[PDB]
């Protein structure tokens, strides 16, 4: 998800 | 002085941010949970007792100071638990001011995390290890290692 | 050697304990989670680097060596990221045999805790606090306290 | 439940 914690 | 805290819960995105503050440092634990309840700070207190020497805790309002919970988690882990007066009324400034840096440094991060939870270890962090000299961080390792000897 | 953390990763009752050492002191921290995945590793570690300074970890396995999530975390919190190979011998050792340390503790206090992320947080404070004098807790401070002056 | 963390 592009985050930290959700890349994805 | 070396062993005391106070507790500190503030609110975002619906959600509860507890804290604890060292007040001699200012070096912060924190996390986020659904609703303060006593269940919930009897956990938080057990947590931080078994990783600084905790002796006492100023408990952030009234119901927590009531809860039987809480108390069963301060004499489980050897803390006192006293009320959060502030006889002196600069502690109340102290904590708005941080409940307002926190919030700063939340939302600076905030769009590097997908959940609330992350973005406040991240800030933790940036807190407790910005030099204002020395860190939070710095300042509460020093307080502590001069008391044990 | 202030700065270097060890991960250790073990099971009880269908669920993992995620346990970070500190290896000079053998201070540790500790969280139980549903199963060992990047995710939840990468933020157990940020939150162990935002409450003491941890230059170096060494990671329990492969998967979370490999883990592109955990190096982000390690990345995002100054970590050195490197693998947990006991080119000393000696390290399988001391990590077996706190593993086991800690489960005794744990079931010496199991009957107290409805849940079992109590009775490992009890386990935390327990160990941390044992005199072997000085506790865990004492070592660890006096340790990085040396490093900062 | 007579427990630290259930006192029910
Ligand atoms: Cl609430
Ligand atoms: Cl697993």
């Amino acid at each position: 998800s592009r985050k930290i914690d959700n890349l994805d | 002085s070396p062993g005391i805290w106070q507790l500190d819960c503030t609110h975002l995105e619906g959600k509860v941010i507890l804290v604890a503050v060292h007040v001699a440092s200012g070096y912060i634990e924190a996390e986020v949970i659904p609703a303060e309840t006593g269940q919930e700070t009897a956990y938080f207190l057990l947590k931080l007792a078994g990783r600084w020497p905790v002796k006492t805790v100023h408990t952030d309002n009234g119901s927590n100071f009531t809860s039987t919970t809480v108390k069963a988690a301060c004499w489980w882990a050897g803390i006192k638990q006293e009320d959060g007066i502030p006889y002196n009324p600069q502690s109340q400034g102290v904590i708005e001011s941080m409940n307002k840096e926190l919030k700063k440094i939340i939302g600076q991060v905030r769009d590097q995390a997908e959940h609330l939870k992350t973005a406040v270890q991240m800030a933790v962090f940036i807190h407790n290890h910005k030099r204002k000299g020395y860190s939070a961080g710095e300042r509460i390792v020093d307080i502590i290692a001069t008391d044990i000897q």
